[PDB]
DNA sequence: GGAAGCGAAAGTGTCGCAACCCGAGAGAGGAACGATCTCGGGTTGCGACACTTTCGCAACCTAATACGTTCA
RNA sequence: UAGUCGGGUGAUUAGCCAGACUCUAACUUAUUGAACGUA
């Protein structure tokens, strides 16, 4: 075998969840490469990224150790409240190459004092977990990179438990990254300079994925070793880079020492399989970034599966309607599935997504200038196409409040210019 | 505590004695066994348990025989699943009770 | 003897939180040069958990038999 | 007092007679295997 036909994608396919968080039944699937989840501001958002976790941690805890028993839910919160079933269950199947298309899971939890000791179901998973360890300590071979990045990682900022590889799994779910470990082993890195094109490759990462960033490295005063940037031109340090900036470093700075140490018989370490959940991929992000964002990372990692929720219709515009899942603003009515936008996304207006797949209009309906323009539209309307003293005191208003260059006013004046040709033509004709 | 963990749960487990602090030190066995006998009335007169364990590094298990506490806890608990009934409290205050009032 | 999943028992590691130090800094209050009071970085201690590990519960029964009881 | 043994009535219950009490019952496992029956 090809190292039993692991070195065939890799990723997750469904979730099931029932009866778990507010979840009376909801089937969720999923896209090899990029699904995203919008609608909520990351409540129910939160829940399936945890779950998902959940599920990752036993493959994790699976892989690192023989019988790893990785997370289980919690008999507390874990529990829709209200459920005649009294347990939870999360299911969720996997696809791993043409062999194995369908590895199950189960995560049960039924609350105490229930007849039936409701169990989660992971003997597949642990199976295939158990088959990646053996067949890696056998031979090396490039495992998968399991992460989570929740709005923890916002945060501000030992050879044997840095350097080592299968450190790369540790705290790699449960939400913020380890940067600091980071911060350690690209120092620790800098000091062995293998390791070279491992360092390499994480500053092409940063460098490319991160606009601002142009170069790093680290200084070795004697004494004090400083991790430095080249921030718009400023050579600075961490503690220097702005919010989004250095959150932004930190997530793919982690998720990169993650791959180089997870998959080091790769020529490119960041393309290896993983499922990476991200929450809120705009974090104290500007339009701009958000435009590419979607871009880097898929562009950085050529084949990683990416669930990431957002909020932002200029990250939306980037990608293909099908990846994208809608809560209903009224999911007290439970519902079993997560149908895709009927617009499509990727290549469109910003102002048009915004408007129909969030239901935003394009201008603020708390300002009343932001009326003015379309009441003169239904104002030229209502007297025969022509002007009249209120709809000319409303180009008045138009031409001094957005200017004389105005699109309102070009448009105002488009509208006008067109009705009068209708009203000409009309005598004409 | 297996009365316990099994009207928590069924197949629930129980507390367990030491292989370093419950084993006679003297003893050649190299095993401790709290054998009990509960009574729940004419029906179930003799309910046996015998939380046992071995010394550690001894190559000599020694199971347990929990299993008339799992049965007679499964009664407990899925007739209280079906009809609400009144289970039995077990508590335990030795001297750890004592403590400074500190500030599911 | 023991699968599958779960949890007890035990041991080791993490990591806030506190304690404390050691420069700075504006400027007593009256005599110059500035006591005290603070603002910070930064190091170390220190115990409450958090994670790692092992043990141990007990499913299952190609090879039986098939009048009714009792009893290992 | 309590538990216990188990003579009849009534129908695994209830209930009337006896009785005795080493600190001190808790009724078991079938097709093997004895023992009972039966054929």
């Amino acid at each position: 075998t090809c190292r039993d036909y692991i070195q065939n994608a890799f990723y997750l396919r469904r979730l099931t969840l029932k009866d778990f968080r507010r979840f009376s039944l909801l089937e969720i699937k999923f896209e090899e490469d990029l699904t995203v989840i919008i609608g909520n501001n990351g409540k129910g958002k939160t829940s399936i990224l945890y779950a998902i976790a959940k599920t990752l941690s036993w493959f994790v805890a699976n892989i690192l150790k023989e019988g790893g028993s990785g997370q289980r839910l919690s008999e507390l919160t874990d529990i829709k409240n209200d459920a005649e079933n009294r347990y939870a269950d999360v299911s969720s199947t996997f696809f791993f190459g043409k062999g194995l298309k369908s590895v199950p899971i189960r995560l049960s939890r039924s609350a105490l004092g229930t007849a039936e000791r409701r169990d989660s179901e992971v003997k597949p998973a642990r199976d295939l977990a158990d088959i990646w360890r053996v067949i890696n300590e056998a031979k090396t071979i490039n495992l998968p990179t399991f992460a989570l990045y929740n709005v923890e990682r916002s945060q501000p900022f030992n050879a044997g438990r840095r350097e080592e590889r299968f450190d790369a799994y540790s705290q790699a779910l449960g939400g913020a990254g380890r940067f600091d470990h980071f911060v350690e082993w690209y120092i620790y890195l800098h000091k062995r300079t293998t390791e070279s094109v491992q360092k390499s490759i994480v500053e092409k990462s940063i460098c490319s994925v991160v606009p601002s960033i142009s170069k790093i490295w680290v200084e070795m005063t004697t004494g004090s070793d400083l991790v430095k940037v080249t921030n718009d031109g400023h050579d600075v340090t961490i503690d220097q880079l702005s919010d989004g900036q250095r959150v932004f470093l930190s997530l793919v700075a982690d998720l990169a020492r993650r791959m180089v140490m997870l998959n080091p018989l790769l020529e490119n370490p960041l393309e290896g399989r993983g499922i990476v959940l991200i929450d809120e991929i705009e974090l104290h992000l500007h339009p701009k970034w958000q435009q590419e964002v979607i871009l880097n990372l898929r562009s950085v990692f050529p084949n990683i599966q990416f669930i990431i929720t957002t909020h932002s219709p200029i990250v939306l515009s980037t990608i293909e309607k099908r990846c994208i899942r809608e809560f209903d603003p009224n999911d007290d009515g439970n519902q079993s599935f997560l149908d895709s936008p009927d617009m499509q996304t990727k290549g469109s207006e910003n102002a048009q997504i915004l408007e129909q797949v969030m239901n935003v209009h394009p201008t603020p309906p708390g300002i009343a200038e932001s009326h003015w323009l379309g009441d003169f539209e239904l104002l030229l309307l209502d007297n025969s196409g022509e002007l009249d003293n209120q709809s000319q005191e409303l180009y008045d208003k138009i031409k001094t409040h957005f200017g004389i260059d105005s699109a309102e006013l070009k448009k105002a004046d488009s509208l006008i210019r067109i009705n009068k040709m209708k009203n000409k033509i009309n005598k004409i004709r | 505590s297996w009365f316990v963990a099994n009207i928590l749960k069924e197949g629930g487990s129980g507390q367990r004695l030491s292989e370093l602090t419950d084993i006679k030190n003297d003893a050649e066995n190299r095993y401790a066994d709290v054998s009990s006998t509960f009574f729940f009335g004419k029906g179930l007169k003799s309910v046996p348990i015998r939380l046992s364990r071995s010394a550690l590094g001894t190559a000599e298990r020694r199971d347990s025989e929990v299993k008339p506490a799992r049965d007679l806890a499964d009664i407990w608990r899925v007739i209280n699943e079906a009809k609400t009934i009144n289970l039995p409290t077990f508590a335990l205050y030795n001297v750890e009770r004592s403590q400074p009032f500190n500030r599911g």
